[PDB]
């Protein structure tokens, strides 16, 4: 008792925590490890108190937590441990307990394999003691460990193990059947072959503890469940209905946890394609429980003195929102008798929880509801002033899901009032009614668009004076309505009046700002929104902004290059910065035109852009080549030179695997075309197999599509005799994308360039001339110039055919296109 | 059938942070 | 008030013995520019106290405009001659350090002061400002000259002495104010010879040194008068005065007036020169280093150089000498025997040799005298001879040499190890595969230097493993010496860091190394590669940080990217066609593209190099790079830096070769400035070569696209080509124009005598060659017909007249 | 001409000075 004696009384002295031992003895203890696990397992008998024991053994849980499990005394720790798993003092056991558990969870500790076959070992003890102490471990451990558990970390096969945690389903005390649900529940996702064969066993097993007055055991069970429903659905298919009425009880649950865990269930389910013809008879029961779980109590004193991310409320919430996109209008007939008491009935609470219905059906049962939108639409906009700070904002929110149907009424009924009362929700509000009503307006100005013109500087001294008013949180959501409107209004936003109110707090942020600091991102978004659609009105700006961007370009590709050399010396970069300054220079590009090639030209960006284009990252690639695009676009005279660079990238980057680089590579090889003409000739073998491909494959996108066939339309209008060739293997998909596009000069470009292909190699189009006469009559309003190209090439195949051919083929036409071209182009 | 044109290159911009909502 | 009470216990506490207030004091000190100067200028206290308030004075940016630097100034203009000699100097670094601060103009009244106190009847106040006013001229006064000139007579020592100390400071800037007055100075500096104080007598040597250099004419007059003078005081007592002095011989030996002026003297000066050879202070600074440039050191390099202009001639005046001094005597009389012996080297070798068969015998075995000063200089003195004793039969002066050069480079001291080592490389490089016997031998030794060696003779060592591998080439790769040559070098490599510059000397041995192993560098080829690539990706990556952000990223030392590259190309020149994996899977070519780039004339220079040395091991890899690499070569055609030139233009030679018709787009964007550079005068010889062969490379690739321009270039062409002996090269470039000739035959007309020199300067050309030559030179007899022909050629030298009708039947 | 200085060829790369070096030697 010489080191000892001497250690004990500081640790009797570190518990009575003043001002002074909260800070000596806890900074004197961290400047050891095996004598404190000698007073927590020898010590704690008679010798000294209990509180004490286990506190050497907590601050050596702490000091677990490098160089401590690395020495050879850490053997002597654990050799302690696991001889009083099962000690009789619930404390002790719980130390030793959470000392086990966070030295195995120091990295899958393999200095510690004799730990899991001890464990499992262990279970067959007769101390109960012993027995609940290694199955508490034994289930932290499964359920930290990354990996699930070979036979290698147990030392027995899984054949062996699985049906022996089963079998304590069977028996024992209620923490031990529950510690036995987890553990075999580590198993299921990985679909593990040992468990796969023990399927039956254990499903039966899981209805015998269905019913288990335990909490834990009833979560476990329905947690299983819920796995079992994505992994094993074959075995599960017998008893559904008989499940899903427990599963209906569970969510109804007494506890807050299993209910939780249950209410899972049914967002599992709906994810299922059986969900729709099994759950409609349970509706009449489900829907009324889900709904239920919709209101708050104890959660409600939390939110005006936050909650969780994820609760009973939330996910009866989601649950509904996916039940309306499954069975759509069929839902409503279930849903609105309730909605409509909830919406108008009781005062705050109830009422509250109706409006959260109403938004949650709103994508799914949107049809059905127009009807009904009238009359709600206006009692919405009434319930935005509403006393309570929490009507408000799902207020905000549910309207903000009807948005579309406001916007396509008259703008004076609906939007008008709407906008007004959301523009004043924006401000002044609780900082949950501001995030809410904010967001709401970003999304109904995407809507808007052009309707918002009206209004444009009461929209824009609201949002400049929430910059002041606002607080991080919201202030990115501002950002992002701040951006929206940019958008939704373009060059409108280009007014002296309007550029000298929201340019000072967008350059205030901007110098007081730092490069290192993830506040740019969502700051410059915003910026490449504007500076678009402030188009030359951004020019007293963008000279400090280019520089910048291109600034953070170079360094994060530098930064990039240091990691690629040293990765253990130099931290990756954050990418984001790249992203976010390409974007912000793509939005010079458009916006200024041509006023910025002296800036490009005295710059390094397109070597720097050049290394963007082969980064890992799909992201920065779809950038760059955006910005490549917009550039070539704005001076050309600058980008020239490097065409015969970037062509070949341009190809590789051809592959629908990303559909969204792919679709701005596309975009670029046609905005070179343009710009190029009949010098692009050598760069169309390289480019035009691939775009024939993804134009002709299924299921792609209708943006990447369109984009193809206004590429090869391009680079038809420029070289015919290379891209006409091929004229009979994509015009197929070609007039199918296009022809449901409306009228516009992009549209017009492509058709010139098939005219242009025809006129070459006529024969590419008659195996399905059909669809290109198809095509010339999706057009409303053809300009002069295009409507002779047309009739002189359909007139031109009416004189090749014959007159007799061209009529028996006419005939076989849907009859409003044999009416629309007979009489828009004579035939 | 009728619709508006997509030609342009796509910005993701996932930047911009709305409301993740009430769920 | 209060705080000039606590600055007497400021400079007391600066001058308290204890450490604790050594360090408080430290402390307290940088932590003012005011209240120091009215301690020393006006206030009573002891005498260290007062000027040690001026040293942390004149320790002191921000007081320069805070208006005290008129009321600091108004202080020291005041008193600058005061009581005490101390005060009055201290004053003068503070005037000096005030305007120091730049060009500062907070002072238009300095000068025009200073030259009105120069007229003062007090002495320390004339004294004070000529003190003052020299100071400057060290660190638009020239009309003070005539005044200047004034004062090289009455005063005192001092006055003198600043006097011409001022004068000197405008030789070099042969300023209007002194040019006009040169015989006044020169006469006024003959009255100053004389003077009996040699602070002044050394500023009269100095001034009319570089008066040599400045103003020749006026000295001629003299000249045989001021070298009777400098010869005196060469010779002089006080080495100061006397090294100031030496310097004039070197600097005469430099004019092309000194062959035929000092023939009289030589005589006399030898012996002085050789006398002040030796050392004695100097002497025990060495066994129990001295400086950078000293009288020995001097009187040497004059020497030298005298040599190099009198030739055999100086022998009779030194030989005799040289005789009294090698043997006879003992250290180190001796000692600077053998210096001589090796100073006059250079210059007298010719005339030495007869006498070599005795004397390097005799070196050889000072090589082990007992003073290590005596080693020293052997083993250098030796190097010096090192090409007479490799053409000699390799049993009688090499074997030993190399024996007993070898012990040399072990033991002793720092000093004989470096000197001995340094030897051996020059050994090396003039015996090249004479060694070749021995290189497991000699390896044996370096190696074992490898682990004896410090930090500064490791350098040396490098050079000489370096030079090994360089003058023995493929002979290095044997089994045997890449099993011990390769072991301390990889270890060296492990335990540097990427941040080391001793990386450097290491690189760059190992690229010598890895071409002389062809394959036998395979086993260790990735890393190195590997890590070479890292280098020259982390320094640029870091000098774009640098580039995007000054303020916050240190500028990257470019020489781990040099020196990688310079590897990289040693490496490719090595495996060449093995690298070729190595290339295809890393980034090098991007990164060449960055360097070739790159701001650094050096760092283009490597990369061009690497460049033309990966277009022959996997040209595979570098062609899709062509379209991209050619505008860059075409860029760096630039004469102004002649060794990226020179690459640029070798690499295109190379590519050409690579690609036959391909070549041709190209060739626009590249040939006007090789044509230019050709014709361009005063340029190297190496520059001259290689563009001859590039021109030739490329017009032989593509005949239609150069020929054009045979006019333009094919003299220059052949003035150039004409002198180095038959190769490879000569050959391929040789084909170019002949295939241009037979192209555009007009083009060669007017210059047609240089070609048939050119074709002349062949002794064996290969049979395709021979021929080629020979039809052309015929297809011009038969043009301008026989009669013609022999009036053309026989306006040729007998030589070139009688090779071409030989060898060509012409 | 027809005697002519007979040189060895300086054709090829103008390779940068290595980072040791010899002895500056006595002076």
């Amino acid at each position: 008792k010489p080191d000892e004696q001497g250690l004990q009384q500081i640790l009797q002295l570190l518990k009575e925590s003043q001002s002074p031992d909260t800070t000596i003895q806890r900074t004197v203890q961290q400047k050891p490890d095996f004598n404190n696990y000698l007073i927590f397992v020898l010590t704690k008998l008679k010798s000294e108190d209990e509180p004490t024991r286990s506190l050497s053994g907590l601050i050596l849980k702490n000091n677990v937590k490098f160089q401590n499990f690395p020495n050879g005394v850490t053997d002597f720790i654990k050799s302690e441990c696991l001889n009083n798993i099962g000690d009789s003092s619930p404390l002790i056991r719980a130390t030793v307990g959470i000392l086990i558990t966070t030295i195995a969870s120091k990295g899958e500790l393999q200095n510690w394999p004799d730990l899991l076959p001890k464990l499992c070992s262990l279970l067959d003890s007769e101390d109960y003691n012993t027995c609940e102490g290694a199955f508490g471990a034994l289930q932290k451990i499964c359920e930290d460990s990354a990996e699930i558990l070979d036979s290698d970390v147990l030392d027995r096969p899984l054949n062996i193990m699985i049906p022996k945690f089963l079998q304590f389903f069977k028996h024992s005390s209620p923490k031990i059947r529950s510690h036995a649900v987890a553990c075999v529940n580590q198993f299921i996702i990985s679909r593990t072959q040992a468990l796969m064969l023990h399927i039956d066993s254990f499903i039966e097993n899981l209805f015998a503890l269905a019913g288990d007055e335990e909490p834990e055991v009833r979560k476990n069970v329905c947690r299983a469940l819920v796995m079992l429903l994505e992994v094993r659905m074959d075995r599960l298919l017998p008893h559904m209905h008989n499940i899903v009425e427990y599963m209906l009880q569970r969510t109804q649950d007494q506890d807050e946890n299993v209910a939780l865990e249950a209410c899972e269930f049914w967002l599992t389910l709906a994810e299922q394609p059986i969900c729709k013809d099994v759950l409609v008879r349970h509706l009449p029961k489900l829907i009324p429980v889900l709904v239920n779980g919709m209101k708050y109590s104890d959660i409600d004193i939390i939110l005006l003195k936050t909650i969780s991310d994820w609760n009973l409320r939330k996910c009866s919430a989601a649950a509904l929102d996916v039940l309306a996109n499954v069975y759509r209008d069929e839902l409503l007939p279930h849903i609105l008798p309730l909605l409509k008491e909830l919406l108008f009935h009781h005062e705050w609470v109830v009422k509250e929880s109706g409006i959260l219905v109403l938004g949650a059906i709103a994508e799914g049962c949107m049809q059905g509801m127009i009807p009904y939108l009238p009359e709600l639409i206006p009692h919405l906009i009434q319930c935005l002033s509403d006393k309570k700070a929490l009507v408000r904002s799902i207020t905000c929110w549910t309207l903000s899901r009807y948005a579309h149907w406001v916007v396509s009424q008259p703008p004076d009924t609906y939007l008008k009032p709407l906008m007004t009362e959301l523009l004043k929700r924006i401000l002044d509000s609780n900082k949950r009614v501001q995030e809410a009503a904010c967001s709401a307006f970003a999304t109904l100005e995407e809507e808007a668009c052009t309707e918002l013109v009206p209004y444009l500087a009461y929209i824009l001294d609201t949002l400049v004076f929430a910059f002041s008013k606002y607080q991080h949180k919201n202030l990115l959501i501002l950002y992002d309505a701040i951006g929206t409107l940019a958008d939704s209004v373009g060059h409108h936003l280009n007014k002296p009046e309007y550029i000298q109110m929201l340019m000072p707090p967008l350059i205030q942020k901007w110098n007081m700002l730092k490069d290192e600091d993830k506040d740019l991102f969502p700051l410059l978004e915003c910026l490449s929104s504007v500076a678009t659609a402030l188009q030359s009105g951004f020019l007293p700006y963008c000279e400090p902004v280019y520089q910048r961007c291109v600034n953070l370009v170079q360094k994060t590709l530098a930064q990039a290059m240091l990691n690629n050399a040293q990765p253990d010396q130099y931290e990756a970069p954050d990418k984001d910065f790249m992203i976010v300054a390409l974007d912000l220079l793509s939005g010079l590009a458009e916006g200024l035109g041509g006023n910025i090639e002296q800036l490009v030209a005295r710059s390094n960006i397109l070597t720097l852009m050049y290394q963007c284009m082969q980064d890992k990252m799909p992201e920065v690639r779809q950038s760059s080549f955006a910005l490549l695009g917009d550039l070539t676009k704005a001076c050309f005279q600058h980008v020239k030179p490097c065409i015969a660079d970037f062509m070949p990238i341009l190809g590789t980057n051809l592959n629908p695997e990303f559909i969204s680089v792919c679709n701005n590579a596309t975009w670029a090889i046609g905005e070179i075309s343009i710009q190029m003409g009949i010098e692009m000739q050598p760069y169309i073998p390289m480019v035009l197999h691939q775009l024939v491909e993804i134009i002709n494959r299924p299921n792609t996108p209708k943006t990447l599509l369109e984009n193809t066939a206004i590429t090869i339309g391009r680079l038809g209008y420029v070289c015919p005799q290379e891209v006409a060739p091929m004229l009979q293997q994509f015009i197929r998909p070609w007039c199918t994308s296009l022809r449901n596009i409306r009228d516009n000069e992009e549209k017009d470009s492509a058709f010139r360039g098939i005219c242009t292909m025809i006129s070459v190699n006529p024969s590419g189009v008659i195996q399905d001339f059909i669809f290109f006469c198809d095509a010339v009559a999706s057009w409303i309003n053809p300009k002069d110039d295009l409507r002779d190209m047309f009739c002189k090439i359909l007139h031109g195949f009416k004189n090749q055919v014959g007159d007799e051919n061209w009529r028996r083929f006419s005939d076989q036409f849907p009859l409003p296109l044999k009416e629309r071209l007979a009489a828009f182009y004579g035939v | 059938n009728n619709q508006s044109s997509n030609f342009g290159p796509m910005k993701g911009g996932n930047f911009g942070g709305r409301s993740s909502g009430p769920y």
